[PDB]
């Protein structure tokens, strides 16, 4: 898992 | 389908614009960094707080929000040091011999070998703000060259991303046009402005090479998605 | 000078004759093939394409009004950008191959040096679906030779006089563009796709350049390579 | 100094 997908989506 | 194609030039420039990050602080204290700790230090909290807004930046790009999750996470990852080296040479465009990171922490050559290893970095920096001076480099000019970079840095490593990098181009020629500029001047000043993106993507390469080398890591400890945008260049 | 005398076929025509020729490898079908041993004759062929393009760089219009600190300066930054764009003008023909000698012809198959051939691979199928024709190659080629080092180096008008030979190169370009019956549109988004693939060339040998010096420390380096590659000298 | 000096140089 990566901050950056998590990032993109929010 | 998208809707970036079906933007206007104008349109396409004040959406870019608009999508426009805002110019950041350092970290306050009258500081004046002599040494390559506090210096790395101030760079990375500062790069780390950039990294937030160019991702959300991206978003608003015309086109990228169309790209699979993959695929927008691949061009970030691959364009985040060139698209910061760019502001930041943009910011320090009205500051010759000097690079402004920020308002409050406007850097010379001399303040820039306390890291070392990275002077030559720190000179090209320099080399292409005073470029981008003496070409006269315009806003709307500037947000197509960033947008450029965003796309097509990692376009490789499909149809759809080279459909918006020609409809940028169709921007930039119209921004030109506008100027009053002839057929021979645009089509120059085009290659111009993309050659720079050449040295660019070298200055990020470069950059990168040292900013991911154990010791530099070791130097001042790093957030954990900076850390996370370094691995993926990882040799 | 004489370069900015130099109309647009003249300036194709200069180019066109200036060509280096196709070297042969020292590849043997019969023996072992691997890994370091392919890095071997890589390492051979590219030691003897650097003379012939050295030669090569002083038929490029403008270049030998150059000093010639500023020269070496120039093939020191981009020599191998310059033999990655001719592997790549090589191999469009042989599609998921690369054709590094006509005795040397290569698939994907035979980990960050397999992410190197891709890229290649990506550069080469993207040269064969825009269909490169020879004349804008050996622009772009040359375009490499000048620009990848201008900002790396008073007083010099040195750089003045290259980005005009530059502007040359980019009026020869719209010049064969617009003899192809492409209109003004195209020609201008062309022009731009083709700039754009320079900065892959750059962060492949960027890349690359990294793997050369990462061995050496490690298959045997030519006399010449090592001091090309010495140049590149940041860790 | 350099090789690539020297094969630059030679006419
Ligand atoms: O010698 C100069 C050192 C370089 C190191 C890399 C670099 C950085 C940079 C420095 C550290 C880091 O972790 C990420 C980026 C930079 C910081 C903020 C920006 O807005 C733009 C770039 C720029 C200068
Ligand atoms: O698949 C990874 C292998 C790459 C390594 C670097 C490279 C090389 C290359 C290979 C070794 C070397 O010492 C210098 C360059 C290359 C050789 C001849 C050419 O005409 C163009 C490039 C191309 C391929």
């Amino acid at each position: 898992h990566k901050i950056l997908h998590r990032l993109l989506q929010d | 389908n998208s809707l970036a194609l079906s933007l206007t030039a104008d349109q396409m420039v004040s959406a870019l614009l608009d999508a426009e990050p805002p110019i950041l602080y350092s970290e306050y204290d009258p500081t004046r960094p002599f040494s390559e700790a506090s210096m790395m230090g101030l760079l990375t909290n500062l790069a780390d707080r950039e990294l937030v807004h160019m991702i959300n930046w991206a978003k608003r790009v015309p086109g990228f929000v169309d790209l699979t999750l993959h695929d927008q996470v691949h061009l970030l990852e691959c364009a985040w040091l060139e698209i910061l080296m760019i502001g930041l040479v943009w910011r320090s465009m009205e500051h010759p011999g000097k690079l402004l990171f920020a308002p409050n922490l406007l850097l010379d050559r001399n303040q820039g070998k306390c890291v070392e290893g990275m002077v030559e970095i720190f000179d090209m920096l320099l080399a292409t703000s005073s470029r981008f001076r003496m070409m006269n480099l315009q806003g709307e000019e500037f947000v197509c060259l960033k947008s450029i970079i965003l796309l097509n840095s990692g376009v490789y490593t499909k149809d759809h991303i080279h459909r918006v990098l020609d409809k940028i181009t169709d921007t930039l020629i119209h921004l030109m046009a506008k100027a009053g500029l002839t057929l021979q001047q645009q089509h120059q000043r085009l290659a111009q402005l993309l050659l720079i993106l050449s040295h660019i993507r070298h200055m990020s390469n470069k950059g990168m090479e040292h900013l991911y080398s154990m010791k530099c890591k070791n130097v001042v400890p790093l957030s954990d998605l900076l850390l996370e945008m370094l691995d993926a260049h990882r040799l």
